[PDB]
RNA sequence: GAAAAAGUCAUGGAGGCCAUGGGGUCCGGGCUUUGGGGGGUUCGAUUCCUUCCUUUUUUGC
C-alpha cells in the first residue's frame, strides 16, 4: 500500500498536497460528526491518532529548521573566516555533531510525513447543510418533469427491442468481447452520435469550451481525483506492467480535464472557464443484462473552473444543472432531479445532484446523469491554483457534471418511444440527426450463428 | 510503392512555412509541454478551435458516407486475444502494438489498438445473407498504440499514443473482382473527401503480410517539407475470414468463406497536421476550408482571446 | 518502444564563488549575469554518485 502523490511530492514531480485539515482541526467534534454522517473509509475513532502523528511532524520539522539554520549560520562563518586553529576546531566538531543529529532525525521524520500523509489523504471533503442524511433511500426529490407514457400492452424490454430491431448485439459475444459487452448497429448508433452531437452543439451554443482528453492516464491524476487505482475490490482498468508502467485508463473526462489543469493558472478575468469533452470511458464495476451496467460507453463531461467564493461555485453548479434539465425536456425524457445524500456523496464531492429518468421496460427510475461540486478537493489534491489581479495564487474550484451518457439515455427512449406493433419513435430534436420520424424494422437480414 | 494520382498543388506564402506545433502552441489550440506524468509521452490536449477542428473532420466524413449509404455501427474497445490474433496482429510479443491488460486483474483482456478488429469480431462466426452484400459500414472510434518513433520528430503530433480514427470496412462476395471494385470505390470515397477538405495528396500502391493490396494516401506537409501518409487502405482476401471462420450464405445454401475489405475513413492527427500546414497566414492564422466553415463556425481563426496556462510547477527556473 | 551523450547565455578548470567570450543601465570607464527540479558522500556540493525533466546520437515496427 502506498500513494502516488506522496510519491510524486518526495521525486520532486509536484509539490506536497497542501490538505486543509487545520480548518477543522480546532474543532474536532465537527469534523467527527461529519464523518460519521458520511461513513467513508475513514472513521471517527482514528482521527485523534492523525492529529498527533501532525503535531509530531510539525514539531520535528521546526526542530530540523532550526538545526538547518544553526549549520547554515556556522558554515557561513567557515566560510567567511577562511586549521590548527582552536576556534576552527570546535566549528567542525560542532558541524560534525550537528551532521550526526540531522542524519539520526531524518529518517524519523521522513517516515512519520509518510504514515501521517498516508493516513490523512483518506479524509473526506466537506458537506453542505442542505444535503440529507441517509442511505440513498433518503434522497431528497428537488423536481419532477414530464409523466409516465401511457401504453396500451406491456412495455418490453430495452434488449428485447434492440434485439428485435437488430440494432444492439449482445448474443454470444463472450469470445469477442469479454463479459458485459455490446455492438451498436443502424439507428443505435445514429441515435448515438446524433445524441452527442445535439449535446455538443448545446453546450458550445452557451459559452462552453470544446476540449479532447486522452484515455490512458496516470494514477496520479487519479489519486488527485479522489480515486482507486490500485485496490483489491477497485473497479478501474490498469495496463500490463510489463508493457507500460504507471498507467491507467481514463474512469472518466473529468479526470483527463483534472490531469489537464494540473499545475496550471487560470485567469481572474477568463473566470469560470468551462470546457465540455466527449469520449469513452471504460469501468470494471466487477443488471445482469442490457446496456444498463456496461464497461465501455460513450459519455461527455463537463468541468468547470470558477473562483473562490462559494456562492459562484454553487452558481455554477446551478447552472450546470438548469442546462442538464433543459436538455432532457429538448429530448424529452420524464425525469426526476434527487439529492444524494452524505452517505454516497463521495470523498471529493461536497454537493452532488443526480437525475433519474424514467424506464417502463425496466419497471423503476433509473439514474442516467449526475452532477457534483468540490470546492477545493481537487485543487489542494492537484495543486490546481489561479492568479488574481494582484499576482497572488490561490486555490479555484471544480465542478464535474455529466452532459449525458448515451446507454442510460438509448435504454430511457427505445422503452419510452416504443410502439404495439415494435417500433419506436424519435424525439422532436434528433430528427434532423436521424433522417427518419420512426425506426421501423430493418431492411437487412440478421446474422446466423454457424460456429460451435 | 509506386504512385497513381496526384491531385491538388503545394501552397505558396511568402514567408518560410512554420510546424504544425508551433501555429498550435501559437493559437493555444493544442497542448504538449509538460505531459510526461499527466498522460504519458507524446499525448496532446487540444482545446478551443482544436476540438472543434476534430469534431468537424469526425462529422464531415461520416456524414458524407451516411448520405451515400453505410451501416453505422459502434465496436467495442476492449477486445479479447483471440479477435486479435484472428486479425493478423500477435500481442504475445513483447515489442507490441497493442496494450495489454494486468492478467491479475482480468484474463485475456486486450485494449483495442483500431476499430478495423472491433467491426472483424462483430462477423465472428457468423453467416451473412447474399442479398445484402456488399456490406459497408463506417465506425468513429479512439484508438491506441504502445509503440511510436521517439527518435524521430519526438515532439510532435504525427505519430500519438492515442488518437481519434474513423475506419470503414467492407464485406464483400466471394469474387475477387467485387472485393477490388469495393476497395477502389473507397479509395474513390476518401480521394473525394481529401478532395473537399483541399489537402494536396498523393495515392501510392505499396509493394509486396496478410494483405493482397495496400492503397497508402500521403497528405502534403508545407511545415515538415516532406509528404506524410494519412490513409492507408488494405484488401484482406480471406485471411479475416479463415481466421475468424467468418462465412456467408450463398443462394445454394452452402457456406462459402467471405472477402473482407477495410480502410481508414479519416485520422484526426494527420488531418490536423496538414490543416495547421496548409492553411498557413502571416500572423499565425488557420483559414478554415469551405467545408467545415459551417461547423467551426468561424471564417478565420484568430488568436484565442483568454489567456495561457501558465506552470506553477516545481520544474522551472527560479 | 529501447540503448547512448550533454546539460542552461557559450568554452575551459575550479566541492570554500573563477578566466575568457556575453546581455542591460549610467558617465573608453563604471554598475551588473546563482547555475532546470528532487535525493546521497561532505563542516559547506552549480563541481563526486543516483533520479525526474530539456536537448542531442544509434536501433527498430
Ligand atoms: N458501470 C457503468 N456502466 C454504464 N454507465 C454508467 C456506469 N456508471 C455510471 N454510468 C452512467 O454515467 C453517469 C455518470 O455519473 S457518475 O459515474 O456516478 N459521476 C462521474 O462520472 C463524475 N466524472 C461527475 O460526472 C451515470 O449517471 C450513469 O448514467
Ligand atoms: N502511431 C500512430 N499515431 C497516430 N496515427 C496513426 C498511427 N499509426 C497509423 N495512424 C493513422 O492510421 C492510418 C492508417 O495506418 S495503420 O494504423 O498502420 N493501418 C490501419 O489502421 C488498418 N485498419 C487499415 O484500415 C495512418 O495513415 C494514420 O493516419
Amino acid at each position: 500500500n502506498r500513494n502516488l502523490l506522496y510519491e510524486y511530492a518526495r521525486e520532486g514531480y509536484s509539490a506536497l498536497p497542501q490538505l486543509d485539515i487545520e480548518r477543522f482541526c480546532a474543532c474536532p467534534e465537527e469534523a467527527a460528526h461529519a464523518l460519521e454522517l458520511r461513513k467513508g473509509e475513514l472513521r471517527s475513532a482514528d482521527l485523534p491518532a492523525i492529529i498527533s502523528t501532525w503535531q509530531e511532524l510539525r514539531q520535528l520539522q521546526e526542530q530540523i529548521r532550526s538545526l538547518e539554520e544553526e549549520k547554515a549560520a556556522v558554515t557561513e562563518a567557515v566560510r567567511a573566516l577562511l586549521q590548527q586553529d582552536p576556534k576552527y576546531q570546535g566549528l567542525r566538531a560542532r558541524g560534525r555533531e550537528i551532521r550526526k543529529e540531522l542524519v539520526h532525525l531524518y529518517p524519523r521524520e521522513a517516515q512519520l510525513e509518510e504514515q501521517f500523509y498516508l493516513q490523512a489523504l483518506k479524509l473526506p471533503n466537506q458537506t453542505h447543510p442542505d444535503v440529507p442524511v441517509g442511505d440513498e433511500s433518503q434522497a431528497r426529490v428537488l423536481h419532477m418533469v414530464g409523466d409516465k407514457p401511457v401504453f396500451s400492452f406491456q412495455p418490453r424490454g430495452h434488449l428485447e427491442i434492440g434485439e428485435k430491431l437488430d440494432i444492439i448485439r449482445q448474443k454470444r459475444l463472450s469470445h469477442v468481447s469479454g463479459h458485459r459487452s455490446y455492438y451498436l448497429r443502424g439507428a443505435g448508433a445514429l441515435l448515438q452520435h446524433g445524441l452527442v452531437n445535439f449535446t455538443f452543439n448545446k453546450l458550445l451554443r452557451r459559452g462552453f469550451t470544446p476540449m479532447t482528453v486522452p484515455d490512458l492516464l496516470r494514477g496520479a491524476v487519479f489519486e488527485g481525483c479522489g480515486m482507486t487505482p490500485n485496490a483489491n475490490p477497485s473497479q478501474i482498468y490498469n495496463i500490463d506492467p510489463a508493457r507500460f508502467k504507471d498507467l491507467n485508463l481514463a474512469g472518466t473526462a473529468e479526470v483527463g480535464l483534472a490531469g489537464y489543469f494540473m499545475d496550471h493558472t487560470v485567469a481572474f478575468r477568463d473566470l469560470p472557464v468551462r470546457m465540455v469533452c466527449s469520449s469513452t470511458c471504460y469501468r470494471a464495476e466487477t443488471e445482469p443484462r442490457g446496456l444498463y451496467r456496461v464497461h465501455h460507453f460513450t459519455k461527455v463531461e463537463m468541468f468547470g473552473v470558477t473562483g473562490p467564493g462559494l456562492e459562484q461555485s454553487s452558481q455554477l453548479l446551478e447552472e450546470f444543472l438548469s442546462l442538464q434539465m433543459e436538455i432532457l425536456t429538448e429530448l424529452g425524457l420524464h425525469f426526476r432531479v434527487l439529492d444524494m445524500p452524505t452517505q454516497e456523496l463521495g470523498l471529493p464531492a461536497y454537493r452532488k445532484f443526480d437525475i433519474e429518468a424514467w424506464m417502463p421496460g425496466r419497471g423503476r427510475f433509473g439514474e442516467v446523469t449526475s452532477a457534483s461540486n468540490c470546492t477545493d478537493f481537487q485543487s489542494r489534491r492537484l495543486h490546481i491554483m489561479f492568479q488574481t489581479e494582484a499576482g497572488e495564487l490561490q486555490f479555484a474550484h471544480t465542478v464535474n457534471a455529466t452532459a449525458c451518457a448515451v446507454p442510460r439515455l438509448l435504454i430511457a427512449l427505445l422503452e419510452s418511444n416504443q410502439q404495439k406493433d415494435g417500433s419506436v419513435l424519435v424525439p422532436p430534436a434528433l430528427q434532423s440527426y436521424l433522417g427518419t420520424d420512426r425506426i421501423t424494422a430493418p431492411t437487412h437480414v440478421p446474422l446466423q450463428y454457424i460456429g460451435p | 510503392a509506386r504512385v497513381l494520382h496526384m491531385v491538388g498543388d503545394k501552397p505558396v506564402f511568402s514567408f518560410q512555412p512554420r510546424g504544425h506545433l508551433e501555429i498550435g502552441e501559437k493559437l493555444d489550440i493544442i497542448r504538449q509541454k509538460r505531459l510526461s506524468h499527466v498522460s504519458g509521452h507524446r499525448s496532446y490536449y487540444l482545446r478551443g478551435a482544436g476540438a472543434l477542428l476534430q469534431h468537424g473532420l469526425v462529422n464531415f466524413t461520416f456524414n458524407k458516407l451516411l448520405r451515400r449509404g453505410f451501416t453505422p455501427m459502434t465496436v467495442p474497445d476492449l477486445l479479447r486475444g483471440a479477435v486479435f490474433e484472428g486479425c493478423g496482429m500477435t500481442p504475445n510479443a513483447n515489442p507490441s502494438q497493442i496494450y495489454n491488460i494486468d492478467p491479475a486483474r482480468f484474463k485475456d483482456l486486450n485494449l483495442a489498438g483500431t476499430a478495423e478488429v472491433g467491426l472483424a469480431g462483430y462477423f465472428m462466426d457468423h453467416t451473412v445473407a447474399f442479398r445484402d452484400l456488399p456490406v459497408r459500414m463506417v465506425c468513429s472510434s479512439t484508438c491506441y498504440r504502445a509503440e511510436t518513433n521517439t527518435g524521430q520528430e519526438p515532439r510532435g503530433l504525427y505519430r500519438v499514443h492515442h488518437f481519434t480514427k474513423v475506419e470503414m470496412f467492407g464485406v464483400t462476395g466471394p469474387g475477387l473482382e467485387q472485393s477490388s471494385q469495393l476497395l477502389e470505390e473507397f479509395l474513390s470515397l476518401q480521394m473525394e473527401i481529401l478532395t473537399e477538405l483541399g489537402l494536396h495528396f498523393r495515392v501510392l500502391d505499396m509493394p509486396t503480410l496478410p494483405a493482397y493490396r495496400k492503397f497508402d494516401i500521403e497528405a502534403w506537409m508545407p511545415g515538415r517539407g516532406r509528404f506524410g501518409e494519412v490513409t492507408s487502405a488494405s484488401n484482406c482476401t480471406d485471411f479475416q475470414s479463415r481466421r475468424l471462420h467468418i462465412m456467408f450464405q450463398t443462394e445454394a445454401g452452402e457456406l462459402q468463406f467471405a472477402h473482407t475489405v477495410n480502410a481508414t475513413a479519416c485520422a484526426v492527427p494527420r488531418l490536423l497536421i496538414a490543416l495547421l500546414e496548409s492553411n498557413q497566414q502571416k500572423d499565425g492564422s488557420v483559414l478554415v476550408p469551405p467545408a467545415l466553415q459551417s461547423y467551426l463556425g468561424t471564417d478565420r481563426i484568430t488568436a484565442p482571446t483568454h489567456v495561457p496556462l501558465q506552470y506553477i510547477g516545481p520544474n522551472q527556473p527560479r
